[PDB]
């Protein structure tokens, strides 16, 4: 074994020092969802005004505990996914298959960073899952009444849950990529079609919803073996679609499976009537699917123990009997946990069900729409019950005259939750009305998205290191998370295009990749075909599902390893400090709603990676924000001599929520600045940040001068006027005969300086 | 018009304590009696009518503006003192009594809210009203429960009329 | 290996049939604690009127999910406790130590029933914890948004979490009893002093709060080795008191440690100033102990990673330095995770701190009480904020005249939650006022409690079998749970005395045993001295901490194995059916508040054991109640021939809540009746049930005639009058010359009949 | 006094939907207009000053009584039709429209609550009001949020005076 760091297999106590060091600067800000705690029967306790309950826990402790519970729930859903996938893979392919990921010296940066192990076979991932489970259990034991009382150890345990979540995601992704023939660090992954307008109603259509791909692989194996690829359409919602589109795609051949959309599309697709059978696996699946499929005669087949849906368990019955029972209407679906029989039942069920249910949908006709629109009274309940705050009464009133453009506009912003329909005393299917009004847009809804490339190889990172140093790549922008967007699915596209035009590195994943790939320019090209898919400036790469997010974070770890020679094994604090002080990389979850997104964000924070969330994420009850005005907060140590060093206030947050995509763009541009940047990197980052601020907020930033330590730290195009602004408004002394800053900056420039947040790394 | 209290309906509630539904006279008095007020403005003010109404309100009583989000371009040409700040940051800073403020003269005691989303401003006020002593007046369309005082649920024309009647009593 | 049942190492799918069979009769009843769901940022969603949220989950699904989360939280806190304790035990003693627990053919009935494993060494419990952990993770993954939709599959997963919790408790108790020298099936466990008046203020006082006795074991070792037993006082709150008392008590000698009380006493003792040092470990610890010890100069030392309390981590520092820092007031405590250093620091800290904090307490003097009582203005906020609904304003008004009897009455009912003080604008320490008013009662608060006896031996069960079948023992009453009582800590004592006088079998555990042992009769004797402590009629036995509850249910399993020769290995359905149809045992949690109590109740339900909980438990959001009026609900199969058989409606619930202890007594007496009873057992059960109903409700039960198949099924002393009541009100034909029932019973008597709920168990 | 609506304060809330605070006249009208009412009493009715009030109320309209808990011994002497039932069992049965009832003549439409605990009756009503259509009138001294209509927060003497007024107006 090689050199091991101070923290192998961390626990709550083992990472407390680093977490408290982080919280010293980036203090937690709690935005509680309630004023009450509803945990034990001593309550519910009122905690308004930071009052304490019957157990002594105050409002801040309750908010921290709620966020910690969210984080551990997300960590438990990637870990359970990882364990189930790894167990199936070991059962099928054997437990001695060498890990096949690509071309990198470090295969599993997250696993090696946390546990210190260096796996080489699929059987060597088994212990890591045992650890990830064991610690997880301990963490859940803290949600009990009477456990941790302080609100800071809850935050520390949340960061521990985040890093464990990243480890579980890495394990799952490695297992599936090694076994199921996913692309291996391919910078030329095949382009797959996305959108509701891709599925063809002529052929039977199968819709797979969930995250696991174990059963979908059997389904597509049966479809290929029996030659039904051209006679049947297969589509996926959520990340399971990405998993199908990566399956057996290392040959760089276009696939036949199609991605339908994100979670917000699910009900809409069900209301369209296009699906002839819906097979659900587990995570991110609407709970009212049978309640609509029974009306539209769409069978529902469950394939997981996590989500059985209260359906009859026909695992031991014959496929023909189940097909007959579903055909004759006895049951609306079934639980079929046997993958071999499921992979035959699903396509056969689609084939035998398509002719009997063609032409049935919930979309109203012209006269039905006219009557439904004329039925409304404008009572305002639907607008109150809309999560996205959509002007539904105004849209309906405009549609009364015959102006159906308002509902067409509302279609993009709506997330298809039908929560409005349950508060309408007139019983108006508002979601169906909006869908019918946007029928044309739905028909012309197509796009291209690049398949999951896997993890970033060492060669690409090494090539991009020079670009980062020489000030040609301003930074790294990751666009991940869910699809609970506040203003439709175009904001992610706008942000990605804006940052790609400025030669950033954009890495996407999850539903955000789907919604980015749904829009084209005048030439009818998406971003994926407009920009290359490598890891370099001006390129947008797709890692795949949420379990590939680890790769993103993992990439940052390799930057600390392959460039500074740092040891990865069990060295979380050192690598996190390096990443926080030197690497300019920001994540963005514009529509995060699920606990998986919270766990991913917390794990990214513990690795030193700041993230910007959508406004809805303010309901997560925790952010990490720094006090810019407090000059004593921004002080570090010098690794050369142990001296006290000053750093500019960047990044100014670890987790914060933006409100509009323009503010998000400005924040992402600003928070890519790091204290270790050389002159060229600082210059390009300042140029882009100032230009974006002028473009979107209309003013020059009020704190830009905090990042100007050298005359070569200013934009080339606007250097002299910025020097004049420094001299006149601040009194800095500038050598006007040499265009040099004589004096005035608080922090001098020293590229050889090594900032650090850990005292034990000095001298 | 004058009535901004007849509708205080909500979908979900944060708890027992809720903001008081006030009238235009009370809102104008509270704005005009504050020792150090701050006009926290979201990007919903970009509506032209709300834009000039907010500009007139800020001009009448010399109230500094915190243009959260991307609402700054609506104040570049108007002769007011508006500065950009993140709403989640601003809410964090308000709970600290040692924060110099947007001009370095100290913290504020009363904030005025106009042109936000009812799920974001409510989340920020959840921290502000529980971990500080800053009072909030919501002159927006929606009934903000987490404020200290707020308008009722009004339509666009009703909101415009209420803002006008406030501006005349300012 | 031997015979294995159909369900070894169960999962969610493997126990769905038995869960659905149980839910067919005992339907779940949901009593939601809230009208909103707040799990993801799509919400909070209003679900009033059984409406669905943005994910499609309705109100019933949300209530089921909340109860499932409570159950898995409790299961995770006994499992984490078990893993930590077992790891420490293996590290100290080695993993090849034989499991010695007493005289029983089956050592671990729960483990053998669930996993089908026969562990013989402490290293053979390690895999079982791995399973208990691993499945646990999957269960937590269901708490996510978009997971299982139907509420019935949430109830099934809750039952799975309950049985897993029982397995974890069994592992915990096995390890600790084997290693730490606890009594092993000992029917002569030593008596232990309990109460607030036991501790002596003239000596240094250590107070241990927690559940595990790993560090306090080192503390006691240091105290004994250095001969400080007679120079100091050591007391325990919550289950750690029971565990520290049982420590090294195989010799049947009286311990020197004392038991202070339950959780409701914690703050009270802190307000008394009697403790000189407080050491906190884990579950059931108030979160404001430091906030009071700062005022009263009481150091608080943490000893677990679960509960660190935001204190400085001085694990690697010298004990003398920590003692000096605490003495000089720099810090109010520290995290001391090193057991060897903690076991020395705690007694030394108490010795060095006792002389410096004598005579300091929060209890007011006479003039201060006069002022505080005269300050109140009777605004009614404290009564509103009181969890137990106490008439505090009336008590204070009565005390204004000098009548302090009302507060003395209120002292027993209060639970030490300080919630009133936070809503008093006059700033009156109401809890301190009540404590001072009841100082005289507190001074004489003493009692005796029998130490934890471990698990019930085989010989005692075999001896009691004859008494059960010859109508000598009416049934088994388990009294477990927490101390969130609605009317003080005397109702449990009254129930236990009432059922002990009628020659039931009473088994106690947890805080309920503590509160039973606190009351005496005229002769000044507790129940533990009035009745013997072995498994026999009219005897009360104590199993110890709630981790010993796995013995109680476990005992029931042995009843299936010993007498019917049933195979235990992986046979949950068969053993549960046997217990539900034949064993007359019922449990009672009068003050259940924590998630551990919910998990224990659910696990007991999955084993066929009905439970009655206190009224506060209605906040658990789920009960299991049967439809007595639905005659088609009560039908079973006959094992001899597969025919349909009718059974009387007993038990009528699997888990319910009562309002007063008299109703609880009536319900417990009624629900000990089982279909597979001979004449004598049914007769004695009916006699006791009818007498208790007449005594407490004042009327004869309206459905007694349902449990009458034979003239020998009636009470001996009231046979002819009941026969007349049957004849004149129902039309039954009775042979008045032979005192025999000719016709009228719906269900005939057949002692050879074998009722069952599983058709696969028939011919 | 007669008000019974002047105080509707709560410590914790179940949601935005609350029971309506009614007066004695409205309560008497609702009780005397119901088609099939049930008087669900708890142990708190055992007070020698409330038990007779409850008996008079039941006698005025011949309302059958469900004596939940251990309140049955207070109705043996009085010539009323009182039957014992578990409160949780009663709440479960009320949601079933196929339950014959305490006399076999079917289910009930409205229930009257007196003498319960604020945290137990609220929990039972949390199921009754969400999974059925049975209306509830609370004539207790605590403001029951989960009922359909309920008295305010009253003192003991005020509650007894209000009960007397309801009795005289029945
Ligand atoms: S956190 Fe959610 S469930 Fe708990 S009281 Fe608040 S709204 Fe109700
Ligand atoms: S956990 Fe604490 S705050 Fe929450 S209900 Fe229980 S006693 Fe109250
Ligand atoms: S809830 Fe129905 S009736 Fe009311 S405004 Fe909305 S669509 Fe119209
Ligand atoms: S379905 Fe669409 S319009 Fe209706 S409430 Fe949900 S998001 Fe709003
Ligand atoms: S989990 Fe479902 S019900 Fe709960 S807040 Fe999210 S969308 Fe609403
Ligand atoms: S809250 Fe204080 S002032 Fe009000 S009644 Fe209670 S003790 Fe008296
Ligand atoms: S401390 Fe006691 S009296 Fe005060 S609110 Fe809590 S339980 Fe009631």
């Amino acid at each position: 074994l090689g050199p091991m760091g101070p923290t192998p297999f961390p626990t709550a106590a083992t990472v407390r020092d680093w977490s408290f060091t982080l919280f010293d600067r980036y203090e937690p800000v709690y935005t509680p969802m309630c004023d009450q705690c509803c945990y034990c029967t001593f309550g519910p306790c009122n905690l308004e005004g930071n009052r304490r309950g019957a157990c002594g826990l105050d409002m801040k402790g309750q908010a921290a505990r709620e966020f910690f519970l969210r984080c551990i729930t997300g960590c438990a859903c990637h870990s359970a996914h990882g364990r189930h996938l790894l167990d199936h893979i070991i059962s099928i392919f054997g437990e001695d298959m060498p890990i096949n990921m690509g071309a990198s010296n470090v295969i599993a940066p997250n696993i090696q960073l946390i546990t210190g192990r260096q796996p080489k076979t699929l059987g060597d991932l088994k212990p890591i899952m045992e650890y990830v489970e064991e610690e997880l259990g301990q963490l859940l034991a803290t949600v009990h009444a009477g456990q941790e009382g302080a609100a800071i150890d809850y935050d520390n345990k949340a960061m521990l849950a985040g890093i464990l979540d990243h480890v579980g995601m890495e394990v799952s992704d490695i297992a599936q990529v090694t076994a199921l023939g996913f692309p291996k660090s391919d910078p030329e992954a095949p382009l797959v079609e996305v959108g509701m307008g891709t599925l063809d109603a002529s052929k039977p259509v199968i819709i797979a919803i969930g995250h696991n791909v174990a059963g979908v692989t059997y389904i597509m194996d049966y479809m290929e073996d029996n030659n039904l690829t051209d006679k049947m359409e297969i589509g996926g919602l959520c990340c399971t679609a990405f998993d199908m589109t990566r399956y057996k795609r290392e040959d760089r051949k276009p696939p036949y499976a199609k991605i339908v959309g994100t979670i917000s599309k699910e009900l809409k697709v069900v209301r369209s009537g296009i699906p002839d059978v819906i097979v659900i696996d587990e995570q991110c699946v609407r709970a009212d699917l049978v309640e609509e499929g029974k009306k539209l005669k769409i069978p529902v087949i469950a394939s997981n123990e996590k989500v059985m849906y209260g359906l009859p368990d026909r695992t031991n019955d014959d496929v023909d009997a189940i097909i007959e029972d579903i055909k004759t209407g006895k049951i609306p679906g079934c639980v079929m946990l046997d993958y071999e029989k499921l992979g035959e039942l699903v396509p056969r069920l689609a084939m035998e069900m398509a002719p009997l249910r063609e032409g049935i949908s919930a979309i109203p006709s012209d006269e039905e729409m006219a009557s439904l629109v004329a039925k409304c009274v404008a009572c305002g309940e639907c607008a109150l019950a809309c999560p996205e705050e959509l002007d539904i009464p105004d849209a309906i009133q405009a549609a009364k005259e015959g102006d159906f453009t308002a509902l067409d506009f509302l279609h993009d912003l709506c997330v298809g939750c039908r929560r409005c329909e349950q508060v309408c005393n007139k019983e108006i299917p508002i979601l169906s009305v909006i869908d019918k009004a946007a029928q044309k847009a739905i028909a012309e809804e197509k796009g291209l998205v690049r398949a999951g490339r896997g993890q970033v190889s060492d060669a690409e990172i090494r090539a991009e290191g020079l670009n980062l140093v020489m000030g040609t790549t301003p930074g790294v922008i990751a666009i991940i998370g869910c699809a609970n967007y506040p203003a439709g699915s175009k904001d992610v596209y706008r942000i990605a295009e804006e940052f790609l035009n400025r030669n950033y590195i954009v890495a996407v994943s999850g539903c955000s990749a789907m919604d980015i790939g749904m829009y084209k320019d005048a030439d009818g090209k998406t971003l994926y075909e407009r920009f290359p898919g490598r890891f370099e400036r001006g390129n947008i790469l797709n890692t795949g599902s949420c379990v590939s997010n680890s790769h993103i974070s993992g990439t940052c770890h390799k930057v600390a390893a392959i460039f500074a020679g740092r040891n990865l094994s069990g060295n979380l604090a050192e690598i996190a400090d390096y990443t926080l002080n030197r690497v300019g990389a920001v994540g963005l979850a514009w529509g995060a709603y699920s606990q998986k997104a919270a766990a991913i964000g917390t794990g990214c924070n513990m690795y030193g990676i700041p993230a910007v969330l959508g406004p809805h994420s303010g309901k997560y009850r925790r952010a990490l924000i720094a006090k810019t005005y407090d000059e004593n907060k921004w002080k570090v140590y010098d690794s050369r001599n142990g001296s006290e060093l000053d750093i500019p206030p960047s990044p100014e947050f670890l987790i914060t929520t933006a409100e509009t995509w323009q503010e998000a763009c400005v924040l992402l541009a600003k928070n890519c600045i790091r204290p270790s940047d050389n002159n060229m990197g600082r210059s390009i980052k300042l140029t882009h940040w100032i230009e974006l601020s002028e473009k979107y907020l209309g003013v020059l930033p009020e704190d830009w001068w905090k990042f100007v330590r050298h005359e070569a730290d200013l934009p080339l195009s606007r250097r002299e006027e910025l020097l004049k602004k420094l001299e006149t408004e601040h009194g800095w002394e500038i050598d006007w005969k040499k265009k040099k800053i004589i004096s005035g900056p608080k922090i001098k420039f020293d590229v050889s300086s090594q900032p650090t947040n850990l005292k034990r790394l000095c001298k | 018009m004058v009535d901004t209290t007849k509708n205080t309906k909500l979908f979900t509630s944060y708890g027992v304590k809720t903001s008081k539904a006030i009238t235009t006279e009370v809102a104008a008095k509270l704005i005009s009696k504050a020792k150090r007020p701050l006009f926290v403005v979201g990007t919903g003010v970009l509506d032209p009518e709300l834009l000039d109404r907010a500009v007139k309100i800020a001009k009448a009583k010399n109230i500094p503006i915190a243009a959260t989000g991307s609402s700054m371009p609506g104040f570049v040409d108007k002769d007011v003192n508006a500065k950009y700040i993140n709403l989640h940051q601003l809410g964090f800073y308000l709970t600290d009594p040692d924060w110099p403020g947007l001009d370095g003269n100290g913290n504020y005691d009363t904030i005025i809210l106009l042109g936000h989303k009812k799920y974001y401003i409510n989340q920020v006020l959840s921290a502000v009203k529980n971990f500080s002593d800053v009072k909030s007046i919501s002159i927006d369309r929606n009934y903000i429960q987490n404020a200290t005082m707020s308008f009722g649920n009004l339509s666009k024309a009703d909101h415009i009329a209420a803002l006008d009647e406030v501006i005349d009593l300012l």
